[PDB]
């Protein structure tokens, strides 16, 4: 056997799930980068004006 | 706000409240998944209902007892064991003097 | 890990294992390619023994290989340390 | 730990190990500069042997 070859297999099922899991927290994580970044352009280009005025 | 007045304040409630919104929906998508997910792994640790014989062959042993408590958390209690009856193999011890000489086929 | 050849194989294809506990060992896999004999070497013979020694040694399945072979080196400690009568 | 050299091994390298429930020792280094023997001395010298 080859170093690093194909050897087993178990329930990999639990773990993908899981993985899957992980990768859909993330996927919305960055679905708030969108909105908590444009509220903060509304409110810098509220606030770089309002004070310059 | 093409309309002249419509101060830029109330427009920028509406874009940055616009993707809140939206976010806010993808948010309980993401959560609808992890729902969905979880509860197919919560029926696929229900796959263990009949505990399914691997093989045919036959049956060997069964060391169980059908009202009997099980611990399988720290060490993995075999519960029926099923072999394959339909062919044999015997295995001939051979020793160490013997093998420079017995050979495959 | 390597590709030596296949020695042993304590599992079944089909069977539950619990490796949260001790360590459940699957296949086990050495280098056939060499290999090294373990001369035990008796408590009393030692202060003599030393490393890199015009050894011979035979097959306990020959009669008359005769290896021609060499010693390469020496464990500080006794065959039941490394790795009564001793 | 220490030194003094090498006189066990027990492990492989590519091996698994399972440390949460008793401790896999792994290599076995004690001082060999110095060593010690250890007189088994039987229950009737005893009162007897001392020490230096």
């Amino acid at each position: 056997v080859k170093k690093g070859d194909l050897l087993a297999e178990i329930d990999s099922t639990t773990q993908i799930n899981t993985l899957n899991t992980r990768k859909a927290a993330l996927a919305s994580y960055q679905a708030q980068l969108v909105a908590r970044k444009t509220a903060y352009d509304v409110a810098l280009s509220n606030y770089q004006r309002l004070s310059k005025l | 706000y093409g309309q002249k007045a419509t101060s830029l304040d109330t427009l920028n409630t509406a874009k940055a409240t616009l993707n809140n919104a939206k976010a806010e929906m993808d948010v309980v998508q993401e959560n609808i998944k992890q729902a969905e997910i979880e509860v197919n792994t919560a029926e696929t640790n229900l796959g263990y209902t009949k505990i399914t014989s691997p093989i045919d062959g036959t049956v060997i042993s069964t060391p169980v007892s059908e009202g009997q408590t099980v611990n399988s958390n720290q060490t993995t209690p075999t519960i029926i064991k099923v072999a394959d009856l339909s062919k044999m193999r015997i295995k001939p011890e051979i020793s160490e003097g013997d093998i420079t000489k017995v050979k495959a086929g | 890990p390597i590709d030596g050849t296949v020695i042993s194989t304590p599992v079944s294809e089909g069977q539950t294992v619990n490796s949260n506990q001790t360590t459940p060992t699957i296949i086990k896999v050495a280098d056939l390619s060499k290999m090294r004999i373990k001369p035990e070497i008796s408590e009393g013979d030692i202060t003599k023994v030393k490393a890199g020694q015009d050894v011979t040694f035979t097959i306990l399945s020959d009669n008359k290989t005769v290896y021609h072979a060499k010693i390469d080196s020496v464990d500080p400690a006794t065959t039941t340390i490394s790795d009564s009568a001793v």
